RNA sequence: AGGGGAUCGAAGAUGAUCAGAUACCGUCGUAGUCUUAACCAUAAACUAUGCCGACUAGGGAUCGGGUGGUGUUUUUUUAAUGACCCACUCGGCACCUUACGAGAAAUCAAAGUCUUUGGGUUCUGGGGGGAGUAUGGUCGCAAGGCUGAAACUUAAAGGAAUUG
RNA sequence: AUGUUU
């Protein structure tokens, strides 16, 4: 894959752990 | 050439040198003796001055500034000392 | 060089070879030390000084024909300012960059020249505090920068 | 200069260096982590017994064939699972 | 390059460029050995009497041969005015 | 097309390279000798040969042309010399007896030789 | 590798330079590797000249020109062939043809 | 160390001054020649015909030095000195080389090439580079008429002239011709004038 | 027989020129193999080793053979040369001709004293060829060779048997590393010492000592 | 800017002898230049060299002879004892037989031959070869 | 968050192609594109070449300043500047040739003055992935920025160049 | 203008 769309997907995920994370305390 | 007289260059390559990268660094500015209007003096006037130099008793401008050499008002004479 | 730019100039004055005075040279080492008093108290700094005996007399250098330097000569004759010149015209410049950015507020070229004149006027305090010219507790402030200077 | 300080009272600054880039090192960064003591199922032993668990076939990977026939095996030290393969023609016969 | 008792142990002792006075090497293709033939009587070009010159590939690839050669001839006569010290 | 490859031309230059006090330019007795001379093996080729080196012939009379040295091209660039005859090196003529040159050839000439004919203008 | 000793482009001590957009397809390319043709033309480019002069009711007329700087892009350049595909060395010629 | 007979004669300066071997390169000129005499305006520069002088009398004696004659060999591609060269090896007994240099005559000791020479002068370095590039590969001294412009990379001896103008190249190489005459024996006496003149060496167009 | 041309070759065969330490002296091109046949009898040759070279051209493996050799007898002398052929036989015999060709002596020297027959080289030196740099360091007595098989191979053909090597570089590309000792053994004779300061009346060159040795009457 | 004078004479030497210059100017050659030039034409690796004296730091003119294979400074001035001359000579010279490490002791500036025979020791300065 | 919002235009809606084409192409079109006041601090933020200092080839252009000329041209009334030419010089963007030299080569006046290894100094890298991930800290309104592993996995990945 | 895998 194209290292942009990588860094991209990669970001997306680091969002959803991000609010999956948030949404836990 | 891998040989020459680093000691005794030519008067003409020296002269063409910058003034900084002579054998020995001097300046090439001089003083001039301006013909002066009156008379009890005759003023010393640096080549590369950035005043506008008057006469000692009289208020007639003897040179103009500028970025090197000063001018010298168009009327003047000036010994070279 | 250019402490605080890219420049590579090399242009200076390239004094002469001979440290005596020019034989075409007549006036006295007192006539010159003289007029610089005058000079001095007229106002004038070393720097315009040594400018107005080159260009309207005939006196080469102050310290080849007179054996002492121009800001020498001024704290010998108690004429010598509270802070040496380079500093006063430092601090001068950061004033007026200081009160152009009052009025402007959006010039960051201005701002960053501002934080480079400072620099040098930090250095210069410090090595000047470091030779005792400037006391030892002296401190540029930007909020009294002009009161120092006028 | 070379991009490093070269001054004689510079000893501080290159040890300090040294230092930190040691730790791009393998060895050294596994060595001063103690890697081995926490991961590696053999606690940083040569040998570890264990309780055989499995026969397993294991496919050789590319371009080669011949499944290995490994076994899963429990250790006694710690009680992690490790595969373990049996060298020789044949002698998974000689494990149970 | 002599041992103990001084005999002499090194073959080849090298010649020497006259104008660099670095050694020239047996594999320096692009060095040069100049005869100047010695003139007896007005002229006459004696056979076998010359001024010898060694020139280095160095200095005949950078071009300075000609001058180097220039220099080397006046200081051994050969040529008048042609070389100056200063320039 | 008629153009002759390397059996013929090279065949022929190297005829002429060792037969010049021979075979003159036609034909006819230009393939009459070949067969002494050279062993060819076939009469097509003999004849091509002949005819290339008839025409090598034809134009040698009118300039040498290159790649044919066959020990008399030298002879002859030695009896050919001397174009314009008698009349002068251009010397101490074209001239008021003088040389027209510049005020710096002046200097020039004045440095060493104070004999010569100067007509600087 | 770089292809180009300089760059593909005119740009240095420059920084910056600010885009042009493509005649042939509107793609974005800096002023100073666009590929910039005068084309300076008649306005009756060759055949009826004549037939304007004829129909022209002023005689030594002295027909226009119509000017425009066309800038491409260098796939357009190379695509209409405003410049082609030189070899290693051709490559180390900057004088027009 | 010259006798007095060496120096230069107002009859050569003169044969010089008219075939216009001072007339040196343009304001251009490599910056390895101090035979420049001050530059006139126009750009044309003067050329010291005293240190060509003096520069061709010592490549005639290095060619004298030379054992065997045709162990000499002369070089010119260039039109306006074949025939120079080829009236240097007639009278001398130099081995000519007029027009092409079949590059690989000094290494490739293949047939119809590949002499030996002991030395080799060639009109103009920069059309006769190949010689002199083989020479280096040989280790084969070096001489060339160099103009003010003339590269100087693996020329041992430089002469300054003019080597745009065919009656300079051609009285250059008649002086070298003369001089090495005049060393070897030929010309007894080196007072007169060579009475075959320097016309024999200027190239022909019609 | 010979029938020489390269009439450095005729004096070879003539035996006017009778060691090859003139030849060194004067940096005579040497063009014919004979010439160091005749000059150094006792040379002994090495194929170092013999690798296919592959052109891809229409199925490619065209596969020519390249042989690297080394010869030289064990004073003073070494050459070396790499030729590609067709055949390996071919190669190795042109690559055996290409390092007669391109043989070079050596300067051999001591480490400590002046105890004769010098064991070591005169001065550090250093070659390089490629990416591989071979620097030989003086070793005393007893030291042997210590280098690489092949560059150990190459030193006691040339007559050193005390040397110390370092290397840098890619050396398993041995003709690189073959080819950077050679130049590194070849700079033994071009680093000026202060003994070789002594200045030397440049003796004149025996093609013009024997000049009668070229024509074809 | 400039953090040491000797290094660029030496280093200026180093270029000019490369380049076959047969005479050399560095500026501003001061006194450590200078015992470093006299050591070296004591040795033989340099010819004479002259002291342009201006009224600023000064210049030299040295006449290179062809001798020198180079010439060089150690910096910093490491701190040598006399078991750790033979070492930096080691690692500096080409050979055992010839070559100086150059060092700057209280007995003066000195070559390491002279620094063992006077058995004294302090920093190194540089080698010439 | 205000103002402005012509054009183009992430999104979205649509027409056509395609096997599918909510892609390329076409028509609209929101945010945006513009500006003020605050954030954000990231780019192939590139010359993929840290900064200061010295030295080592040649050359012609060009920008800015200066110096000189029996200089050409412009008028004020001697001259002067203005523009231009020639030469030199300092500083700058670069360029051409050659490289003693350097490099793996492409190429490089620096990427040279390095096994003949040391002018001063800052930062960064240690096979490829995992991974700029997890975690902690910190900054941000957010998007995210800075700092940043490990387990595990793998014999290559990669650079330049050659021939097909 | 387009034409999918090995
Ligand atoms: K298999
Ligand atoms: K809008
Ligand atoms: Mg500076
Ligand atoms: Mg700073
Ligand atoms: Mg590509
Ligand atoms: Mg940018
Ligand atoms: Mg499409
Ligand atoms: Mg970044
Ligand atoms: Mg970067
Ligand atoms: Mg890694
Ligand atoms: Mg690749
Ligand atoms: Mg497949
Ligand atoms: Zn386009």
């Amino acid at each position: 894959m194209r290292a942009k769309w990588r860094k991209k997907r990669t970001r997306r995920l680091k969002r959803k752990r991000r609010k999956v994370r948030a949404r836990s305390k | 050439v891998l040989v020459q007289d680093l000691l005794h260059p030519t008067a003409a390559s020296e002269a063409r040198k910058h003034k900084l990268k002579t054998l020995v660094q001097g300046p090439r500015s001089y003083f001039l003796d301006v013909k002066c209007p009156g008379c009890l003096n005759i003023t010393t006037v640096f080549s590369h001055a950035q005043t506008a130099v008057t006469c000692e008793s009289c208020s007639t401008i003897l040179c103009t500034p500028t970025g090197g050499k000063a001018k010298l008002s168009e009327g003047t004479s000036f010994r070279r000392k | 060089g250019r402490m605080h730019s890219a420049g590579k100039g090399i242009s200076s004055s390239a004094i002469p070879y001979s440290r005596n005075a020019p034989a075409w040279f007549k006036l006295s080492s007192e006539s010159v030390i003289e007029q610089i008093v005058k000079y001095a108290r007229k106002g004038l700094t070393p720097s315009q000084i040594g400018v107005l005996l080159r260009d309207a007399h005939g006196v080469t250098q102050a310290r080849v024909i007179t054996g002492n330097k121009i800001m020498r000569i001024l704290k010998s004759n108690g004429l010598a300012p509270e802070i040496p010149e380079d500093l006063y015209y430092l601090i001068k410049k950061a004033v007026s960059v200081r009160k152009h950015l009052e009025r402007n507020r959006k010039d960051k070229d201005a701002k960053f020249r501002l934080i480079l004149i400072e620099s040098r006027i930090h250095r210069l305090a410090r090595y000047y505090r470091t030779v005792a010219v400037l006391p030892p507790n002296w401190k540029y402030e930007s909020a009294t920068a002009s009161a120092l200077v006028n | 200069g070379k991009g490093k300080p070269r001054g004689l009272n510079s000893a501080r600054k290159l040890r300090v260096h040294r230092r930190n880039n040691r730790w791009a090192e393998n060895n050294y960064k596994k060595r001063l982590l103690g890697t081995a003591f926490k991961s590696s199922p053999f606690g940083g032993s040569s040998h570890a017994k264990g309780i055989v668990l499995e026969k397993l076939g294991i496919e050789s990977k590319q371009p080669n064939s011949a499944i290995r026939k490994c076994v899963r095996v429990q250790l006694i030290k710690n009680g992690k699972k490790v595969t373990a393969f049996v060298p020789n023609d044949g002698c998974l016969n000689f494990v149970d | 390059m002599e041992n103990d008792k001084g005999q002499l142990v090194e073959l080849y002792v090298p010649r020497k460029c006259s104008a660099t006075n670095r050694i020239i090497k047996a594999d320096d293709h692009a060095s040069v050995q100049i005869n100047v033939a010695k003139v007896d009587e007005e002229g006459r070009a004696i056979p076998g009497e010359y001024v010898t010159y060694a020139l280095s590939g160095y200095v005949r690839s950078r071009g300075e041969s000609d001058d180097s050669l220039n220099r080397l001839a006046q200081n051994d006569g050969l040529l008048k005015n042609v070389w100056s010290y200063s320039r | 097309g008629r153009v002759r490859t390397k059996t013929v031309k090279r065949a022929s230059k190297a005829l002429i390279e060792r037969y010049y006090p021979k075979l003159t330019l036609d034909f006819q007795t230009n393939k009459r000798l070949c067969d002494e001379i050279a062993t060819i093996q076939s009469k097509r080729l003999r004849n091509k040969i002949a005819g290339y080196t008839t025409h090598l012939m034809k134009r040698i009379q009118k300039g040498p042309v290159r790649g044919i040295s066959f020990k008399l091209q030298e002879e002859e660039r030695e009896r050919k010399d001397q174009y314009v005859p008698e009349v002068s090196a251009l010397d101490l003529s074209r001239s008021n007896g003088v040389l027209n040159v510049d005020n710096q050839t002046s200097d020039l000439v004045k440095s060493l030789g104070l004999k010569l004919p100067l007509s600087v203008i | 590798p770089k292809k180009r000793a300089s760059n593909g482009r005119n740009k240095k001590g420059r920084g910056h330079v600010k885009p042009v957009r493509c005649v042939n397809c509107s793609k974005s390319i800096p002023k100073d590797k666009a590929i910039k043709r005068m084309a300076i033309r008649n306005i009756v480019e060759a055949a009826a000249v004549r037939d304007l002069s004829e129909a022209s009711v002023y005689p030594e007329y002295a027909l226009p020109k119509t000017y425009n700087k066309l800038h491409y892009c260098v796939s357009c350049a190379i695509h209409a062939r405003i410049v082609r595909v030189r070899s290693r060395e051709d490559r180390k010629n900057r004088a027009p043809p | 160390s010259l006798p007095a007979t060496f120096d230069l004669t107002p009859e050569d300066a003169q044969l010089l001054l008219a075939a216009n071997t001072h007339l040196g390169a343009r304001n251009v000129q490599v910056h390895q020649e101090p035979y420049v005499f001050n530059a006139r305006p126009d750009g044309v520069h003067v050329i010291n015909v005293g240190k060509t002088w003096e520069k061709l009398v010592l490549a005639a004696r290095i060619i004298a030095a030379i054992p065997n004659p045709e162990d000499v060999v002369a070089i010119s591609s260039r039109t306006f000195g074949q025939r120079a060269v080829l009236k240097f090896a007639a009278h001398t007994g130099a081995t000519p080389i007029a027009g092409r240099f079949t590059p690989g005559s000094f290494t490739n000791y293949i047939t119809r090439s590949f002499k030996e020479p002991r030395l080799v002068i060639v009109t103009d370095p920069r059309s006769d580079a190949q010689a002199i590039k083989e020479a280096s590969y040989v280790n084969i001294p070096v001489i060339a008429l160099t103009d003010l412009d003339s590269p100087s990379e693996f020329v041992d001896v430089a002469i300054p002239c003019n080597n745009r103008g065919k009656h300079s190249i051609g009285l250059i190489w008649y002086l070298l011709a003369r001089e090495v005459l005049r060393l070897r024996g030929a010309l007894v006496d080196r007072t007169q004038p060579w009475s075959i003149m320097p016309d024999l060496y200027f190239y022909r167009d019609p | 027989g010979w029938v020489p041309v390269t009439k450095l070759g005729r004096l070879v065969k003539a035996g006017k020129i009778t060691t090859i330490e003139e030849i060194f002296l004067h940096s005579l091109p040497v063009k014919e193999f004979q010439i160091i046949d005749t000059l150094l009898p006792g040379l002994q040759d090495e194929v170092m080793n013999i690798k296919p070279v592959q052109k891809q051209t229409r199925a490619g493996q065209r596969t020519r053979f390249k042989a690297v050799v080394v010869v030289g007898d064990s004073n003073g002398h070494v050459g070396l040369g790499i030729k590609t052929a067709k055949e390996v036989a071919g190669a190795i015999r042109a690559g055996i001709i290409i390092a007669k060709l391109s043989v070079i002596p050596i300067r051999r020297g001591y480490w400590g004293t002046n105890l004769g027959q010098p064991h070591s080289l005169a001065t550090k030196t250093t070659g390089k060829c490629g990416s591989v740099t071979v620097r030989l360091i003086p070793a005393p007595r007893g030291s042997g060779i210590v280098a690489s098989p092949a560059v150990k191979k190459l030193l006691q053909l040339a007559g050193v048997e005390d040397v110390y090597t370092q290397s840098n570089g890619k050396t398993r590309t041995l003709e690189n590393t073959l080819k950077a000792a050679f130049v590194a053994i070849g700079n033994t004779y071009g680093f000026l010492t202060p003994n070789l300061w002594a200045e030397q009346p440049l003796p004149v060159s025996p093609l013009d000592i024997y000049s009668d040795e070229a024509s074809a009457q | 800017t400039r953090s040491s004078v000797l290094a660029d004479a030496l280093n200026a030497i180093n270029n000019a002898e490369k380049t076959g210059k047969r005479q050399v100017l560095i500026r501003p050659s001061s006194k450590v230049i200078i015992k470093f030039l006299q050591v070296m034409q004591k040795h033989g690796y340099i010819g004479e060299f002259e002291y342009i004296d201006d009224h600023r730091s000064g210049k030299i003119v040295v006449q290179l002879n062809g001798r020198l294979n180079k010439c060089g400074v150690i910096s910093p001035r490491f701190n040598v004892k006399i078991g750790d001359i033979e070492k930096w000579t080691a690692n500096l010279l080409p050979a055992r037989q010839f070559g100086y490490v150059i060092l700057t002791t209280s007995a003066g500036i000195m070559d390491h031959e002279e620094a063992r025979r006077k058995h004294v020791s302090g920093k190194i300065l540089g080698f010439v070869y």
